[PDB]
């Protein structure tokens, strides 16, 4: 099973970061969570072919 | 809600049931019980301290509210009645303890073992409604496992504490006796895991303050059903 | 951080029955200790601060 | 539920030509509302999220 | 504005099959003309800016 | 080219271009992979119901709808017996709110057609459930050539361009006898920024009646 996986940081300057990832699979999606240390405003992971 | 604590908890709670605050959460609870489904089952609510005396207590293991799903809480932090699948905080700690001792992955989440030679598996709230996480947050229930925790700190006889993540480890602020030891790391969560979880060593840290101490060593292993 | 998220997530169990849950004053950890919880299937995750701007 | 008009919890966030952005958070939005409130934003849409309440 | 959006969709029809869309790089307007084409029921309707920042 | 009217002669050299043999290469390769709409014998359909002579009014559409039943080769219709879309639904509440007429129970406009109104997608095929699937194939290329055509053609034409992306066709409409009536997009997301109230109908039999042509019937009979 794979994910899209579409997140938005914010630094501590306030700078922000938007990225868009497809094919990744739960426990890579798992791995980029927590290497985040910024400001999480969006964390949005989405199976791939649901239905 | 009503003391049923068969074992030295009754005596040392019962100033706990008799205040306004717990008054207000027993009646909240009897009407969350009448109209929605909240687990685990009322009988099973305080099967921790049910299960591991204040005497026998030797490490506390924290968590937040009890698993929200049918057939899964019966009134221990992380454990899952025989039946269901493990969730992922408990797996992450079975692949510890896997690298610890080289036990395979049980084929199932139920943890008696472990509260019967003395580890409390308290939840911080006792209480939830069926799908909704931390629904019974500032109810009152933290109260009475805040009570739970000072009740351990009082105790001479040296307690183990194991707060996983940042929720549990606020409670340090309640551990003011420093004879106690604190085991800390960041939640077994696999969002967490990885950042500290893994390589913890949570099982043989316990078991080396154990035989420091002339106290029997916990058998961490659980058995297939 | 103000450290407070929107949880919106839908589940499928074995079954093949769908959950859509909504939470709101989340912190951070409390996301990662429900994620931690879930045994069925996860076709949603959505984390999304509240009071961003 | 049959017989009742389906409601829609909506997210969004918005940037003006200055780069200031704005987050919004609703619940209880007919489909109708939803659609009366795309139709006054002039700003940039980074975010637009309906999500109907009670799927299942 | 960079006017090229990610959408993110899900629907069910009258027998309750339900369907899980992701179109890349549409406009706002392909977007809006996408959601005039739909009869079933919308159960998400999510656009996202491609490069925010 | 399976066009019977004579948009055959006038669009055979268009069929012989290299991106046009390339697209049919493409097409040929997704039909037999995948569901595709319209089926393949209606790409066409807009042309062979609305002839260069007969065309009075265009109304562009972007690509087919791309769910099971839905296209047949026109823009903004319907196969009967599927539900009307809400762009489509719009598009009947401007006209009751024009004429009076009832809500259709179908969304099927081959009447419109017959009488002259040229139903063209710019992109006249789509992959099942992927909207813009077909676009930057080529076929953009060929429907720019229907419309220049009709550009130079000298009994006046009356374009309907609803949203930017069809109003961006202007920069092909250069003859200034031609008629563009233009609005946002019947879309529910855009309808209530002016294209209620924007009375696309009565103005093309307007100018009809200023150019002495047969008024277009507008209702659409139930089924």
């Amino acid at each position: 099973d794979s994910y899209t996986l579409i997140y938005v940081t914010r630094d501590e300057e306030g700078k922000m970061f938007d990225i868009k990832l497809e094919n990744q699979t739960k426990e890579e999606c798992e791995i980029i969570y927590g290497m985040i240390t910024d400001e999480i405003l969006i964390w949005n992971m989405i199976l791939e072919g649901m239905f | 809600m009503e003391n049923v604590l068969k074992n030295d908890w009754g005596p040392l709670l019962a100033t706990e049931f008799e205040k306004e605050y717990y008054r207000k959460l027993a009646d909240f609870l009897k009407e969350e019980y009448s109209t929605h489904v909240v687990y685990p089952k009322v009988e099973d609510i305080f099967n921790a301290l049910q299960y591991t005396s204040y005497e026998n207590t030797k490490v506390v293991i924290l968590g937040q509210d009890p698993y929200h799903g049918p057939n899964q809480a019966h009134g221990l932090s992380f454990s899952v009645q025989p039946g269901v699948k493990t969730p992922p905080s408990l797996l992450n700690m079975y692949k510890e303890l896997r690298d610890e001792y080289g036990y395979e992955i049980p084929n199932n989440g139920y943890l008696v073992k472990w509260a019967e030679q003395g580890v409390l598996l308290l939840n911080t709230v006792l209480t939830v409604r069926q799908s909704e996480a931390n629904s019974h947050k500032g109810k009152g229930w933290e109260h009475f496992t805040d009570r739970v925790i000072e009740l351990l700190n009082e105790r001479e006889k040296p307690v183990i504490f194991i707060l996983w993540g940042r929720h549990a480890q606020a409670k340090k602020k309640l551990i003011t006796n420093p004879n106690h030891h604190i085991i800390e790391s960041v939640h077994p969560s696999p969002l967490s895991a990885r950042r500290g979880f893994f390589g913890s060593k949570p099982y043989s840290k316990v078991n080396t303050i154990l035989a420091n101490m002339g106290e029997r060593e916990i058998d961490w292993e659980i058995p297939n059903l």
